[PDB]
């Protein structure tokens, strides 16, 4: 299962 | 007995050719099990291994929602990194990310990973402590400050020590017949005359899983590292891998050469010679 | 920009036996950026139904892809892989050798 938090660079 | 799970993300801009493409692939060791491609006719997370098919609709929807959000986030990140490097709006650029967890033969978390690259160069990486970052330059330092404010390292540590290991263990159980089965290499030595006084001895290893293997040639018991032509391990297309190691030997001197094979699927390591 | 040329290997899934159905593989790896053109050739002509793996990459960030098709090797038929990448001036053709 992938990591659920998307954080802009 | 050691196992790992990894996700590989590639976000690629293509100015004048639409929005950046986002592809995500998931692996358990050398077995791919999921894919997501923002360029697909109808973008959704798709199964790529039979043991993942048993996962319910909520699993597939959860994956799709994460990757759809990632597609949008990575498009903003590409715009930001273009800015950080004072790059023109003309060039195509790539952000890559690889993360996941490693388990020991006891099933315990050995270590976590989370690394990012820009145009194939290391950019930012989560340190082994799962608490701090290694920023490659002043551009990556901006990402680091953003990631600290969002508390990314703490969120990643919880994931790597928690859900990552939990899901990897679930996949290892559901796919135990393949994932926990090591297929030994089928080995042989071929002889190819190159001239009157020299011949090539090629040591083959076929049908093995996982990809990790050691193929070496020894002359009178000493390693021939500089003289050995070693091809990159290659996929057969049926889950298995192939590799060969070659040495150019003086004609007549073939029995002074031994090929050594080390692989997880083997009851004992192999020593092979050319059998005329 | 730092660009990496593809490594190319042309080979069969199973040991080659004339008249027996097999799979012809063209493995492209160690390249950067990811855009690549790959064709499998039969006597210099492009084979139509060629499938490929999903884009992935190695620990050094370089990309890799497997292109493959069902084929029946013979004594006379010549098989090859034609590859083009930003790093190449013209397409590179690597012939299939069953001893490789």
């Amino acid at each position: 299962l992938p990591f659920d938090k998307s954080t802009v660079m | 007995g050691s196992h790992s799970m990894r996700y590989f993300y590639t976000a690629m801009s293509r100015p004048g050719r639409g929005e950046p493409r986002f592809i995500a692939v998931g692996y358990v060791d050398d077995t791919q099990f999921v894919r997501f491609d923002s360029d697909a006719a109808s973008p959704r997370t798709e199964p790529r291994a039979p043991w993942i098919e048993q996962e319910g609709p909520e699993y597939w929807d959860r994956n799709t929602q994460i990757f759809k959000t990632n597609t949008q986030t990575y498009r903003e990140s590409l715009r930001n990194l273009r800015g950080y490097y004072n790059q023109s709006e003309a060039g195509s650029h790539i952000i890559q990310r690889m993360y996941g967890c490693d388990l020991g033969p006891d099933g315990r978390l050995l270590r976590g990973h989370d690394q990012s690259a820009y145009d194939g160069k290391d950019y930012i990486a989560l340190n082994e402590d799962l608490s701090s970052w290694t920023a490659a330059d002043t551009a990556a330092q901006i990402t680091q400050r953003k990631w600290e404010a969002a508390r990314v390292a703490e969120q990643l540590r919880a994931y790597l020590e928690g859900l990552c290991v939990e899901w990897l263990r679930r996949y290892l159980e559901n796919g135990k017949e393949t994932l926990q089965r090591a297929d030994p290499p089928k080995t042989h030595v071929t002889h190819h005359p190159v001239s009157d006084h020299e011949a090539t001895l090629r040591c083959w290893a076929l049908g093995f899983y996982p990809a990790e293997i050691t193929l070496t040639w020894q002359r009178d018991g000493e390693d021939q590292t500089q003289d050995t032509e070693l091809v990159e391990t290659r996929p057969a297309g049926d889950r298995t891998f192939q590799k060969w190691a070659a040495v150019v030997v003086p004609s007549g001197e073939e029995q002074r050469y031994t090929c050594h094979v080390q692989h997880e699927g083997l009851p004992k390591p192999l020593t092979l010679r050319w059998e005329p | 920009m730092i660009q990496r040329t593809p490594k190319i290997q042309v080979y069969s899934r199973h040991p080659a036996e004339n008249g027996k159905s097999n799979f012809l593989n063209c493995y492209v790896s160690g390249f950067h950026p990811s855009d690549i053109e790959v064709d499998l050739l039969k006597n210099g002509e492009r084979i139509e139904k060629v499938e490929h793996s999903d884009l992935s990459f190695s620990k050094d960030w370089s990309f890799y892809l497997l292109y493959y098709t069902e084929f029946t090797p013979t004594e006379k038929d010549e098989y090859a892989c034609r590859v083009n990448h930003v790093t190449l001036s013209q397409p590179k053709i690597v012939k299939w050798d069953r001893d490789m």
